[PDB]
């Protein structure tokens, strides 16, 4: 019982590790990606809209 | 053999005390297998949502 | 046993002490190989666009 008693502490610390910090990773990088997509498209709509007029 | 089968009436008084423990071991073992585990699962969702 | 056992309490007292460095160095590790070149990444864009 004392064993896993300390397995707990030792989970909440593992998945910080393995679950959480990976997918707070993958939220910033693709935030700071959709930034650079919807500035190529908005620089390739003007490029396009000065090329028809 | 009132005495011999007393030795398994003793023996049974003693597994109330082992499996006592049982509970308290299972209740701390699902905290690390299910529910710690499961509120981290959650987060991710959380995060990758936004 | 109580004594024996009483060394795999140890063990667990520590490895929370190493799991401690363990979400550190992963933190670390993510910036290196995820948010900088994610950021690089993104930089590309912003001048193949121009």
């Amino acid at each position: 019982v004392a064993v896993q008693e300390q397995e707990i502490a030792r989970r909440e610390k593992e998945l910080e590790a393995r679950v959480r910090k990976p997918a707070e990773a993958e939220r910033y990088k693709l935030e700071r990606l959709a930034e650079a997509e919807k500035s190529q498209l908005i620089m390739q709509a003007e490029a396009e809209a000065a090329s028809v007029r | 053999r009132q005495e011999e089968i007393e030795i398994e009436v003793v023996q049974r008084k003693k597994q109330i005390a082992v499996e006592a423990q049982e509970i308290l071991r299972t209740d701390k073992e699902l905290i690390a297998t299910v529910r710690r585990p499961a509120e981290a699962e959650a987060h991710r969702i959380q995060q990758i949502a936004e």
